[PDB]
C-alpha cells in the first residue's frame, strides 16, 4: 500500500515477516504483519506491548521500530532490515566463529541488554533467533513480545517465560519473582554457543532434564551458595553433582578470562549473577586481553 | 489499599471528569471492569484476576490523560476505558496474549485499533515511567485516593 513486499523472512505464530521497500524513499525495511480478527484471538496483545517498549528503547544494539501502520484489518510494524539472525548465521558459518567475533557479538548483546535493564525492561526471550546480525558485523536484540516493564510492586511475574534451553534455574524451580538477572543467564547460555559449535549448552527435553544438565556441568548448589533454593515453589531434591567438572572442553575457543565471565553469567543463585554493566567492565572486554 | 475502594475512586473520578454524562453512575465503570476480568477468568485466559491495586493505579494514569471531558455518551466512555484497560492487560498482564472480544463494545473494529495506537503514542513513556520511577507511582496512587 505504502511499502512493496520482496520476499518473506519468517512465518511466526504471532505474525508474518517480509523484507520490503519504501515506495516513497526506496529504503529496505523489515515488516511484521498482524491480523486483527482471529476467532482464536490474543496475537495483537504481544504486538502492542512490543511497540510500547521499543518506542522507549532507542539504541544501536536494539532493533529499531521506525513506524506502525493500521490498514485493511491488519497491523504492520516497520523495523530496520537486518541481513539474518544468529541461528541462520551458525548454519551459514558451520557453527564456527573467530574468537574476536564471539567478543564483538557478546559485547553488543550486553550493551543492548544493559540499556534494556537501565530503562527498567526485562527481555525474557533471549535466543539466537532473536539476535539479528548484519554483514557489517552489528548485533541487535529483537522480539519484545514476551518482554516486560518492572518496578511496580507485584505478587509475581510469569514462570512460563524464556525458551526451556535458556531459562535460569530459579525460574525452572518456578520462582514467583525475578529481576534483570533472568536475562544475564540466557546471555551466558548464548556466549557458550558462540564459544563452541553454536549448539545449545543445556538442551533439555523438559524442566527436570534441563535442571539435571545445568547442575551436571556447574554443580548442584549447596545451602551456602543458594539458601533460598529449597524454599522455591517447585523445588525438589537433585543429586549433588561436583563443582570440579571443567568447562575447557565445553567452551574451547575461550581462554581463562572468557571462561571466568561465562561462570559469573551462569551463577544458579540469581542474586550472584553478574550484571550487564559489570560484564562490560570485565577483563574479557579490556584492550589488554591476549 | 483495597481494590474495590480504588475502583470506586476511579469511577468517582470518571464521573467528575465527564460532566456531559448526566445519567452515569460511579458503579458503571466498576461493573464494566469487573465484567471483563470475570469473563477472562471463567473462559480460561488467566489463572488469577488482573484487577489488583497497582493495576487499577496504572489504569487510572492512562484514563486521566486519555479520557476527554467532552465524552458525549456513556457508550463512548466505555469504548475508551476498555481501550485503556486492554492496553493495561497487554502491558502489565502475566499471560502473554489476551483476546479483544470482551474489551470490544463498538461495531466498527477499525475505530478501536486506531484508539490503541493513539493511546500508545501518548502514554508509552509514562507507561514505562510509573514502573521505573517509584516516586511517580506513589504520586498517582495518592491522586487516585484523593478522587473520592
Ligand atoms: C523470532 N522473532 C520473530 C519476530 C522477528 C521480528 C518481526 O521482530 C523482526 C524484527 C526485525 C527484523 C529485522 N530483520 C530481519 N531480517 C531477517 C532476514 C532474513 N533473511 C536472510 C536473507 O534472506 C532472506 C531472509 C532472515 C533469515 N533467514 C532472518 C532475519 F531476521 C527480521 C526481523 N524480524 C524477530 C525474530
Ligand atoms: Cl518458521
Ligand atoms: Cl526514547
Ligand atoms: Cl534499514
Ligand atoms: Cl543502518
Ligand atoms: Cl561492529
Ligand atoms: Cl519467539
Ligand atoms: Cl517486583
Ligand atoms: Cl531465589
Ligand atoms: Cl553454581
Ligand atoms: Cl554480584
Ligand atoms: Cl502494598
Ligand atoms: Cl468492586
Ligand atoms: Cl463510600
Ligand atoms: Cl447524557
Ligand atoms: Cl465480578
Ligand atoms: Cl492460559
Ligand atoms: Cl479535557
Ligand atoms: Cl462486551
Ligand atoms: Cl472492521
Amino acid at each position: 500500500q505504502k511499502y512493496e513486499k520482496l520476499e518473506k523472512i519468517g512465518e511466526g505464530t504471532y505474525g508474518t515477516v517480509f523484507k520490503a521497500k519504501n515506495r516513497e524513499t526506496h529504503e529496505i525495511v523489515a515488516l511484521k504483519r498482524v491480523r486483527l480478527d482471529d476467532d482464536d484471538e490474543g496475537v495483537p496483545s504481544s504486538a502492542l506491548r512490543e511497540i510500547c517498549l521499543l518506542k522507549e528503547l532507542k539504541h544501536k544494539n536494539i532493533v529499531r521500530l521506525h513506524d506502525v501502520l493500521h490498514s485493511d484489518k491488519k497491523l504492520t510494524l516497520v523495523f530496520e532490515f537486518c541481513d539474518q539472525d544468529l541461528k541462520k548465521y551458525f548454519d551459514s558459518c558451520n557453527g564456527d566463529l573467530d574468537p574476536e567475533i564471539v567478543k564483538s557479538f557478546l559485547f553488543q548483546l550486553l550493551k543492548g541488554l544493559g540499556f534494556c535493564h537501565s530503562r527498567n525492561v526485562l527481555h525474557r526471550d533471549l535466543k539466537p533467533q532473536n539476535l539479528l546480525i548484519n554483514r557489517n558485523g552489528e548485533l541487535k536484540l529483537a522480539d519484545f513480545g514476551l518482554a516486560r516493564a518492572f518496578g511496580i510492586p507485584v505478587r509475581c511475574y510469569s514462570a512460563e517465560v524464556v525458551t526451556l534451553w535458556y531459562r535460569p534455574p530459579d525460574v525452572l524451580f518456578g520462582a514467583k519473582l525475578y529481576s534483570t538477572s533472568i536475562d544475564m543467564w540466557s546471555a551466558g547460555c548464548i556466549f557458550a554457543e558462540l564459544a563452541n559449535a553454536g549448539r545449545p549448552l543445556f538442551p533439555g527435553n523438559d524442566v527436570d532434564d534441563q535442571l539435571k544438565r545445568i547442575f551436571r556441568l556447574l554443580g548442584t548448589p549447596t545451602e551456602e551458595q543458594w539458601p533460598s533454593m529449597t524454599k522455591l515453589p517447585d523445588y525438589k531434591p537433585y543429586p549433588m553433582y561436583p563443582a570440579t567438572t571443567s568447562l575447557v572442553n565445553v567452551v574451547p575457543k575461550l581462554n581463562a578470562t572468557g571462561r571466568d565471565l561465562l561462570q559469573n553469567l551462569l551463577k544458579c543463585n540469581p542474586v550472584q549473577r553478574i550484571s550487564a554493566e559489570e560484564a562490560l567492565q570485565h577483563p574479557y572486554f579490556s584492550d589488554f586481553c591476549p | 489499599a483495597s481494590t474495590s475502594e480504588l475502583l470506586r475512586c476511579l469511577g468517582e473520578f470518571l464521573c467528575r471528569r465527564c460532566y456531559r454524562l448526566k445519567h452515569l453512575s460511579p458503579t458503571d465503570p466498576v461493573l464494566w471492569l469487573r465484567s471483563v476480568d470475570r469473563s477472562l477468568l471463567l473462559q480460561g485466559w488467566q489463572d488469577q484476576g488482573f484487577i489488583t491495586p497497582a493495576n487499577v493505579v496504572f489504569l487510572y494514569m492512562l484514563c486521566r490523560d486519555v479520557i476527554s471531558s467532552e465524552v458525549g455518551s456513556d457508550h463512548e466512555l466505555q469504548a475508551v476505558l476498555l481501550t485503556c484497560l486492554y492496553l493495561s492487560y497487554s502491558y502489565m498482564g502475566n499471560e502473554i496474549s489476551y483476546p479483544l472480544k470482551p474489551f470490544l463494545v463498538e461495531s466498527c473494529k477499525e475505530a478501536f485499533w486506531d484508539r490503541c495506537l493513539s493511546v500508545i503514542n501518548l502514554m508509552s513513556s509514562k507507561m514505562l515511567q510509573i514502573n521505573a520511577d517509584p516516586h511517580y507511582f506513589t504520586q498517582v496512587f495518592s491522586d487516585l485516593k484523593n478522587e473520592s
